[PDB]
């Protein structure tokens, strides 16, 4: 069984760093097979990709948030963290962390398993 | 912290798995019970050194992705690149050409020897 | 003008003489095949042409290595066997009385003694037949080995039959053969051939009458470190077999006596039949022709007109005075005097029958403090071996006088191994080389 | 197998024998009785590794025939090329040039170090 | 004769000590007491082979002074060239960046992998 | 305790090679930290540098005597030797062998320990 | 077990209460036999 | 004088001299060794 859990402050004062940590019990992050994305969903809106991180550190963020976000991934304890800097009043959303079998290119980007979904209100 | 994803790309395609060779390449080295442990260490060292000697004989010393000038005879395999790197995995490829391995190694050896001889002849001038 | 520069070559075919540790290659017994590597079914021999290599059989480290290997193997094989410490007791012995033979008199003695049993607080009384050589007077007798050291019995399961042991070489080393016929061991050999592993080197142990081995290919060969000096031994290698039949015509019985918790002593019980001395039979015509070939080959190196005399063993220990060997676990000390009793000078069906003496307390190597006890073998023993060489020594002091006397000799077991490990030499490769060549890196 | 045609060119001239370096090169690697085979394997590994380290120090790593740039002093041997490659064998050559081997090794080492320093300061610019 | 000045330049500055790297490289390779000696030899061989594999993974195989293409981040050390190569010794430098070593190794590894991939892509064209 | 001792003929016929061996007890020539110089001083004159030798054999002689002199250092027995050819009356001097801590960029040519000093009359 | 007595020949004052002439039975080469032997054992070695 | 902690008396103190003090021990008694066989091969050496 593979599943991810998100942890972090569910309520933070706007206008500073917001830290979330998604930890996966299942497929290892170190394995060069899966990309770890950080899809977000604001209330009354659709999904919104933020960024992804690979085992070798070739991360890529959304062009909209290429400056305000930083995704790190540590494999010793097998988790990955998202730091959203200078969060505004529009960042109140559910921050999902998803798995993509893009590595191992049998199939293109395809989010199959999703985390529980932690709602952060700022 | 050197294990860190050993055989992680086993199920990946050859093209995708070829980008993580260093992960699998760095783990090849690391009273009677001490004898057995030391014998296991010596066996691992001998295997690694035979591997390195075989790589060096082909001129690929110190390279993880080294590609040579020996032509690929179609008799060994008829599958094209599109059906190999994007449609097949490394285990299936190894099982497919398991019986055409020694001749390829020999061809690489003589090709490297001929290349060295030609380089010496050219550089003599 | 020359403009020639140094160049380094790898994997160069250059070798130097060196000594290393060879290992097994075989294909339960005292010569343990469990700790010995399997051999390939297709041995590879690479013939080298236009190479002359200086061989010296008398400075081969491989023969000493094999001697140490054999001694260590025997010592290891004797470790998991019962120790006959309780056997050192006073034996009450009498002469054998039933169906006595004239030759077999002053021989195997019916001894009785008290020995321990499974229970410590008890003492059984047991009888057995002990050969004269085993016992010694203290109507009281004791084992000959008692005042030297307590020594262990040989387990019946393990067999002493020689098994070939191909001595390969480690990585980076090479074994050079010498197929050149008419080679006297020492000197240059022009026909050198690399071999991955040696041939059958069956570890047969004997004295003066070297049993199963590699026969010569051209004719009888004589080898000696310094034939001018009489101190050094002379090895004679035959080109044809001189097949010998050695037997013990005495149907024996083995009885197990319990000397402790699980330890068993195997003793000779009944001798049903008729007592008869074990005998070694050598063909008369075959021995005559082989000794004539030996005579011609020796005459080649000792003048065309000389008197040579083949006399019996000079003397010493029983091991170094008779043709000792093992055939079925019983060690025949067949005495060789009729074989070497003749004189040769410039100019049907009967076969000889040597006398042989069975011994059970054995000190095979030149060591004091360790022995064995060969258990008796049920039934008759027949091994029909191959005599394919001799070790002869010249009696010094004959001066320039035409008289010459070659007599059986040896004692040292290295000569037995040296006869089958003469063409092989061990070398170590030197792959690095430097030469001139028109080159410049950059 | 790897033992096929081992040595072989021992009686061949230096020029002819230089064309079969791979055969010799690939054959250099492959309770008390265990310590015998195990120690022999360790000794062979150590010797091969030392020889490879020497080659790498000389800058000819991963090359069978790699000719350097240090001049040949005529004192070591006054023989000309025609009288050595086509008239002498490797064993005789080794028996001839044995006293000057260590000096040549040191010269190769110092030359490789100087070349590395030269390349370093050239690449600095 | 091989020892003949082991270390020696320990107290020298980094720049001067870098000129005598060869002397410190030749000496890195060469019942229960036989086991002691054998284990010592095998440990030395394993350490040397691990070091050689680490060097090769960075593309510096067969080179004593090999410099890569990754940049020097100022956070690791703000000391300048004039004060590091002429005023500090190797031991002090190692002690200074003792805790910034693994990340440098990872950067070198990924840079060499990217360089090899780029070479393959360029040569494929 | 580090010092140097000079040995050789104190009197020579002034047309032949002049050999003078300086052996150091203390530091080792093999170590690449010290240069070994051969300073000379004639009577009634000042010091005069002759040449120096390094552990790697990169020697350098005085330009005035670049032809008549050769310095050879052997590290197996840890000594060095000066061979001055075509000696004349001008070579009547005290031949000191000095140690230079130039190996290592700490300091420049800084002759600190000097040998006993042998007067080689000629 | 050892049957011991004090030495009495050419004994000095300092070497008193010291090495003792002990006698005892011991096995021999033949298992079914014993021999009476003697030895001089220092006091520190033996204990009553 | 060398010690792990000279202030603490628990640790020992090693004193290394600069010159040697010559000391000669001797056992003037002229003992004799006799070998008595306690078993096959094994022999016990005793004071005579
Ligand atoms: C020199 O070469 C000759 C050539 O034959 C060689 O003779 C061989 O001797 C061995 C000695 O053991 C013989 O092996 C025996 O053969 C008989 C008959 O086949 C067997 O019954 C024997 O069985 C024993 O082992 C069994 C367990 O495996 C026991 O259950 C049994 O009771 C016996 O103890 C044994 O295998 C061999 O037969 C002959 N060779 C021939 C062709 O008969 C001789 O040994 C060589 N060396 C010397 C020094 O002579
Ligand atoms: C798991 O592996 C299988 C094959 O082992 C993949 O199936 C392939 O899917 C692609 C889809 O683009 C097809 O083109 C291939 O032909 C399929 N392979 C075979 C052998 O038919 C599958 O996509 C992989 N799944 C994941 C999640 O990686
Ligand atoms: C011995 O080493 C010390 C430092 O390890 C050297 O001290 C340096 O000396 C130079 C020149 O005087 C100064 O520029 C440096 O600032 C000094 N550094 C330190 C840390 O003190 C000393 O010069 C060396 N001595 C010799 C003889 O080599
Ligand atoms: C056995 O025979 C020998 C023959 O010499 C004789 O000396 C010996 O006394 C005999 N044994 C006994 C117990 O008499
Ligand atoms: C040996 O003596 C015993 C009696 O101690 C007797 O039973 C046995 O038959 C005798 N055997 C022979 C061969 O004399
Ligand atoms: C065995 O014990 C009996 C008991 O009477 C004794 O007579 C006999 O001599 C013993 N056997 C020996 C000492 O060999
Ligand atoms: C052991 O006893 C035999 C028979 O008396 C004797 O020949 C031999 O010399 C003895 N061995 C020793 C070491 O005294
Ligand atoms: C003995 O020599 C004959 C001669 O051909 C041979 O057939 C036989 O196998 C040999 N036996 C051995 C070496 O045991
Ligand atoms: C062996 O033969 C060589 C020549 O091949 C000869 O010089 C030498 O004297 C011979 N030695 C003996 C013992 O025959
Ligand atoms: C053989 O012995 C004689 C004795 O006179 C000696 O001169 C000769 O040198 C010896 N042979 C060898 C090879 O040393
Ligand atoms: C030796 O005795 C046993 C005991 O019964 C018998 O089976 C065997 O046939 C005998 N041997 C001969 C050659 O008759
Ligand atoms: C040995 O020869 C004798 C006499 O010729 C004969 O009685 C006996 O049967 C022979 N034995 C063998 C094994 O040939
Ligand atoms: C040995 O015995 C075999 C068979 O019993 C026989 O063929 C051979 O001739 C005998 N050896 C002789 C008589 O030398
Ligand atoms: C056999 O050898 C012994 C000891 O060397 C000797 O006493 C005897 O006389 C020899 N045989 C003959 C028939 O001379
Ligand atoms: C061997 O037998 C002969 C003939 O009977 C005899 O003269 C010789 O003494 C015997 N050998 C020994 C060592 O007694
Ligand atoms: C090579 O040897 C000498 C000069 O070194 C000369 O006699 C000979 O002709 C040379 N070879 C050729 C082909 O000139
Ligand atoms: C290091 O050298 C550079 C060279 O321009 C200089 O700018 C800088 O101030 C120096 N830093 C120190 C700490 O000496
Ligand atoms: C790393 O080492 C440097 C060296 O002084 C030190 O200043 C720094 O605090 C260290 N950082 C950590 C996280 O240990
Ligand atoms: C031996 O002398 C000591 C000291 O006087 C004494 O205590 C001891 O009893 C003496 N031994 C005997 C057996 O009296
Ligand atoms: C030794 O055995 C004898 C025989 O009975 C006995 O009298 C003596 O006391 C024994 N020695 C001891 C117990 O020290
Ligand atoms: C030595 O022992 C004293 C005991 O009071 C302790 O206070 C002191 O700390 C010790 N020395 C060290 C270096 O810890």
């Amino acid at each position: 069984q593979v599943q991810l859990q998100e942890s972090g402050p569910g309520l933070v004062k706007p206008s500073e760093t917001l830290s979330l940590t998604c930890a996966v019990y299942g497929s290892s992050i170190s394995g060069g097979y899966f990309y770890w994305h950080w899809i977000r969903q604001a209330p009354g809106k659709g999904l919104e990709w933020i960024g992804d991180v690979y085992f070798s550190g070739t991360t890529g963020y959304n062009p909209s948030l290429k400056r305000r976000v930083r995704i790190s991934a540590d494999t010793s304890k097998n988790q990955f963290s998202l730091n959203l800097r200078s969060v505004t009043a529009a960042d109140t959303a559910v921050y999902f962390c998803a798995r993509d079998p893009r590595g191992g290119g049998w199939v293109p980007n395809r989010f199959d398993v999703w985390g529980a979904g932690v709602l952060v209100t700022v | 912290a050197v294990f860190l994803g050993f055989l992680g790309a086993a199920g990946s395609t050859m093209g995708a798995a070829s980008m993580t060779l260093t992960v699998q390449a760095r783990n090849l080295l690391s009273t009677v019970w001490g004898i057995k442990q030391l014998q296991a260490r010596v066996l691992a060292v001998e295997r690694y050194l035979r591997d390195q000697q075989l790589l060096g004989i082909w001129g690929c010393s110190g390279k993880l992705i080294c590609c040579t000038n020996v032509p690929w005879n179609s008799s060994w395999s008829n599958r094209n690149l599109s059906e190999i790197w994007d449609n097949m995995t490394w285990l299936q490829w190894d099982k497919e050409i398991s019986n055409y391995t020694q001749i390829i190694y020999g061809l690489l050896e003589e090709s490297q020897n001929q290349q060295e001889k030609n380089e010496q002849d050219l550089l003599a001038l | 003008a020359e403009n020639l520069w140094v160049t380094v070559y790898y994997g160069v075919p250059v070798w130097k003489d060196a000594e290393t540790t060879l290992f097994c290659a075989s294909d339960h017994n005292v010569w343990a095949t469990h700790a010995c590597v399997p051999t390939d079914p297709n041995p590879q021999e690479i013939h080298l042409e236009n190479v002359t290599e200086e061989f010296n059989m008398w400075k081969n480290n491989m023969v000493e290595q094999m001697h140490t290997d054999i001694i260590s193997l025997w010592d290891q094989s004797l470790k998991p066997c019962v120790k006959l410490t309780p056997l050192c007791v006073t034996l009450q012995c009498t002469n054998v009385t039933n169906n006595i033979t004239d030759d077999m008199r002053g021989e195997l003695k019916n001894c009785s003694f008290n020995m321990t049993t499974e229970l410590r607080d008890k003492k059984q009384k047991v009888y057995s037949l002990f050969y004269r050589l085993d016992v010694v007077q203290i109507k009281e007798y004791r084992l000959i080995n008692c005042n030297t050291s307590a020594c262990t019995q040989a387990c019946p399961k393990v067999s002493f039959e020689p098994i070939p042991i191909h001595y390969c070489a480690p990585a980076g080393f090479a074994i050079l053969k010498c197929k050149d016929k008419k080679f006297n061991g020492t000197g240059p050999c022009p026909s050198v051939s690399t071999v991955q592993c040696t041939h059958g080197i069956k570890p047969v142990v004997s004295t003066q009458l070297l049993l199963n081995g590699s026969l010569a290919e051209e004719e009888v060969m004589i080898r000696s470190e310094n034939i001018t000096n009489n101190a050094k031994n002379i090895l004679v290698q035959f080109n044809t077999p001189v097949q010998i039949n050695c037997t013990r015509p005495n149907n024996n019985t083995r009885k197990s006596i319990r000397i402790g918790p699980g330890q068993a002593f195997y003793a000779t019980g009944d001798i049903i039949g008729d007592i008869r001395q074990a005998h070694c039979n050598v063909s008369k015509a075959t021995w005559n022709e082989t000794l004539g070939k030996v005579v011609k080959q020796l005459r080649k190196h000792f003048g065309n007109n000389t008197i040579i005399r083949f006399a019996n063993s000079s003397g010493g220990d029983l091991e170094v005075t008779t043709h000792s060997f093992n055939c079925g676990g019983e060690f025949f000390y067949c005495n060789t005097s009729g074989l070497f009793n003749s004189t040769w000078i410039s100019n049907s069906n009967d076969s000889i029958t040597l006398p042989c003496r069975i011994k059970q307390i054995i000190n095979m190597w030149q060591r004091i403090g360790q022995c064995m006890y060969a258990p008796p073998i049920q039934g008759v023993i027949r091994c029909v071996s191959n005599i394919t060489g001799l070790i002869l020594t010249r009696d010094g002091g004959s001066t320039n006088s035409t008289t010459e006397t070659f007599r059986p000799g040896g004692g040292d077991m290295r000569d037995n191994w040296r006869s089958e490990l003469y063409k092989y030499k061990v070398v170590k490769i030197e792959p690095l080389g430097v030469a001139p060549t028109r080159c410049k890196r950059r």
